[PDB]
């Protein structure tokens, strides 16, 4: 956690519906996008903090 | 209705979620509440109950 | 008296066709969904399938992919369970759990394999 893995994506296409539906994952928690109308919308660079 | 634990805060008004999208959909000017209770005696056995 | 007859169980060798069969009399089975209960020595014991109301809907867990194959009497109300393609580590005893209100289960039946 105090080293936590980052990446740096663009330049392809997000489907954050397969995300969303994965049901995998305990929390999906969002404080900036909505769960749903993400599809469209995009931005300039996306950072990825694991 | 029965639920699981992590299901309990799915149960809302205005909380996103697949049961919540999916399965049972409380209004957004919801009137009225909600009481739950632990039923680990009556809906659980052993082997799995499904 | 609400009852458990079980039938079918028995040693057998590895790729055979056979009836599995739970009898209960004194109750309808279109009711509510029963299920199946599975005991092998390990941890607890192990779901394999159930159907429900309205339609077959036939579920089984993800071991058991394609294999089991069910036949269903309606008209004097009786379970057929038909297997296929047996591999060994499944060596269990069988029960059939039903719902009328009361947790009932039955004496189970043997099944072994060589």
């Amino acid at each position: 956690v105090y080293a936590w893995n980052r990446k740096r994506i663009s330049n392809c296409v997000a489907d954050y519906s397969v995300l969303y539906n994965s049901a995998s994952f305990s929390t999906f928690k969002c404080y900036g996008v909505s769960p749903t109308k993400l599809n469209d919308l995009c931005f300039t660079n996306v950072y990825a903090d694991s | 209705f029965v639920i699981r634990g992590d299901e309990v805060r799915q149960i809302a008004p205005g909380q996103t979620g697949k049961i919540a999208d999916y399965n049972y959909k409380l209004p957004d000017d919801f009137t009225g509440c909600v009481i739950a209770w632990n039923s680990n005696n009556l809906d659980s056995k052993v082997g799995g109950n499904y | 008296q609400v009852q458990l007859v079980e039938s079918g169980g028995g040693l057998v060798q590895a790729g055979g066709s056979l009836r599995l069969s739970c009898a209960a009399s004194g109750f309808p089975v279109e009711s509510e969904n029963m299920h199946w209960y599975r005991q092998a020595p390990g941890k607890e014991r192990e779901w394999v399938a159930a159907i429900y109301s309205t339609g077959g809907w036939t579920l089984y867990a993800d071991s058991v992919k394609g294999r089991f194959t069910i036949s269903r009497d309606n008209a004097k109300n009786t379970v057929y369970l038909q297997m296929n393609s047996l591999k060994p580590e499944d060596t269990a005893v069988y029960y059939c759990a039903v719902q009328v209100g009361y947790w009932y289960e039955g004496q189970g039946t043997q099944v072994t394999v060589s």
